[PDB]
């Protein structure tokens, strides 16, 4: 019943940019928290954005710098990120993540890939 | 051209005395409203003396408690501070400043480089 | 209303300070109250503290049509509801010999309807009583004497104060035979007995769940009078400390809570408290880039004076909120048990004028 389905992702130019979407269903939305996390071969999964349910309060991963921006539509069950400048070192899985503790969830992951 | 430079610096017992001097080139001080600051270790620069070109008066930081003078010689174009029962407290950098306004306010024109003075007991 | 909005934005982030320095320990504040006397002090200032006072503030109370909005502000939160229910004041102070600028006080009388007071300070005692009288009468006698005027002495030349009472009576009243001593669970994890008002009735209600996870219980209650409501806020677990509130607290942000609230039922138990905070404005103002005033020879006043330098030696802030049971065809009873909310933690509330914005009280209450 719960499902996180994420999409956007894909081969990139360095420089170019990306908007990763994912769509929710099967739990109270408009309650949760929504995260990006990323995660390639040999590291662990990493926070790279998070938003607050309303009122717009964010939080970004230190390597971000400005570049990523996350946003939701409660109304419409969808988290959004819109990466740009994008480099070889964002080269990554990218992973939707609701949460409002202790419950949390996790979709399947997009490949962002870059060069 | 125009350049402000102190002299008056060295070492002073716990309740001796010391003269500091500013000399001005390329002005003259009584236009200007002219002011003493300091920094200390530690601290940030703050306010000791100030003459207000509006009428001549002195003033003081409350720090001071009636024991510096701050004259201005004329003749001289020179500014003065007369340091009095100086205390290990009194230890510091002294810079001298002016500025085109009838009173001592930020920002100011002119900074001197500045003056070491050590109050050791 | 665009200067409400402006000045609750200012007020709450100098509360924001107040509070990281008042880590577990209570705080009551006004937001309009210090955005209030920082306007009249605009007016005595000029050059480089006149900006950093501005850019803080985000607008100039010399520009059209902003001084006029302030005492329709003013008049729109208090003509309300009255009697010895709230009660504010500000007042500047500055040393009686000094040759002020020509026109000023005239020109002060104009735009705030008050003058700036002058005293003798050298007059020691004196000065302490008329200051303190100023604040005592204007406040009903409901707040006790201020402490940081031991500060003032025969060198003090400018001093500001600003006052704030507040004792409301609700919309609904909490039903009086509910009210009980319950255990407070405190910061540090020990509790203490206290007495707790309860409450069944349909609430505005909303949670919160911050960019971690941790959710919020927000509550609205409104004040008799349909016009103000005071807001609650606290984490629903206890582990979370209300300094991850406080850290991203802003006034448009409690406006985005109300705006997205629902009607609904609930069995609210809440403390009775009392609260009296007074704050040194010195370190909360520097912090948000109004060095300059504070400083001699530094302090730009030349639109006060330009015969003698002038600083701000002390500048104050006292409120005092009450928080009781009392309020003022068909009512129908609920068939089923409403769900419950105890506040037994550490919680925020803010007093807010729903139709401008204005944001009257702000506070934490970390034992009450």
């Amino acid at each position: 019943q719960v499902q996180l389905v994420e999409s956007g992702g894909g081969l990139v130019q360095p420089g170019g940019r990306l908007r990763l979407s994912c769509a929710a269903s099967g739990f109270t939305f408009r309650t949760y928290a929504m995260q990006w996390y990323r995660q390639s071969p040999g590291t662990e999964r990493e926070l790279v954005a998070a938003i607050s349910n309303i009122g717009g309060v964010t939080d970004y991963g230190d390597s971000v710098k400005g570049r990523f921006t996350i946003s939701r539509d409660n109304a419409k069950t969808t988290v959004y990120l819109e990466m740009n400048s994008l480099k070889p070192e964002d080269t990554a899985t990218y992973y939707c993540s609701a949460v409002r503790l202790p419950q949390r969830y996790w979709g399947r992951g997009t490949q962002v890939t870059v060069s | 051209q125009v350049q402000l430079v102190e002299s008056g610096g060295g070492l002073v017992q716990a309740g001796g005395s010391l003269r500091l001097s500013c000399a001005a080139s390329g002005f003259t001080f009584d236009d200007y409203s002219i002011a003493w600051f300091r920094q200390a270790p530690g601290k940030e620069r703050e306010g000791v003396s100030c003459i207000s070109s509006s009428d001549g008066s002195a003033y003081y930081a409350d720090s001071v408690k009636g024991r510096f003078t701050i004259s201005s010689d004329n003749a001289k174009n020179t500014v003065y501070l007369q340091m009095n029962s100086l205390k290990p407290e009194d230890t510091a950098v002294y810079y001298c400043a002016a500025v085109w306004a009838r009173v001592c306010r930020n920002p100011y024109d002119y900074w001197g480089q500045g003056t070491q003075v050590t109050v050791s007991s | 209303s665009y200067v409400a909005h402006l000045a609750s934005d200012f007020g709450v982030r100098v509360f924001q300070q107040v509070a990281q320095a008042s880590k577990d320990r209570n705080v009551v504040f006004s937001p309009y109250g210090v955005a209030s006397v920082l306007a009249m002090l605009q007016l005595t200032t000029g050059g480089e503290t006149q900006q950093q006072i501005q850019a803080a503030m985000g607008f100039k109370i010399d520009d059209k049509g902003m001084a006029p909005a302030l005492r329709h502000l003013y008049k729109e939160l208090m003509g309300p509801w009255n009697k010895d229910e709230i009660s504010t004041t500000d007042a500047i102070f500055v040393q009686r010999d000094l040759k002020l600028v020509q026109g000023f006080m005239p020109h002060f009388f104009r735009l705030f309807r008050s003058t700036v007071k002058q005293v003798d300070f050298s007059e020691v005692e004196r000065a302490r009583f008329i200051i303190n009288d100023w604040v005592k009468t204007h406040t009903k006698g409901m707040i006790s004497h201020l402490l940081g005027t031991g500060a003032v002495d025969q060198l003090t030349r400018l001093v500001l104060v600003n006052a704030l009472y507040f004792n409301g009576q609700w919309k609904t009243p909490f039903p009086d035979s509910s009210t009980h001593r319950r255990l407070f669970h405190k910061s540090d994890g020990s509790t203490v007995s206290v007495p707790m008002m309860a409450q069944t009735n349909k609430f505005n209600y909303t949670e919160f769940t911050t960019p971690d996870g941790h959710y919020y219980d927000i509550l609205e209650l409104p004040y008799h009078g349909d016009t103000l409501s005071m807001f609650i806020a606290a984490p629903y677990e206890k582990e979370v400390p209300l300094s991850a509130l406080t850290n991203i607290l802003s006034a448009q942000l409690i406006s985005h809570w109300k705006g997205n609230m629902t009607r609904l039922p609930r069995l609210l138990v809440l403390p009775k408290f009392s609260l009296e905070t007074e704050v040194d404005l010195r370190k909360p103002l520097e912090n948000l880039g109004m060095t300059d005033m504070f400083r001699p020879f530094q302090a730009d006043f030349t639109s006060l004076s330009d015969q003698e330098p002038l600083h701000v030696a002390l500048a104050l802030q006292k409120v005092k909120i009450e928080v009781n049971e009392s309020g003022t065809a068909v009512i129908v009873s609920a068939r089923m048990a409403p769900e419950e909310i105890i506040i037994d933690r550490p919680f925020l509330f803010v007093v807010r004028h729903n139709p401008t914005g204005t944001v009257l009280f702000m506070g934490q209450v970390m034992e009450p």
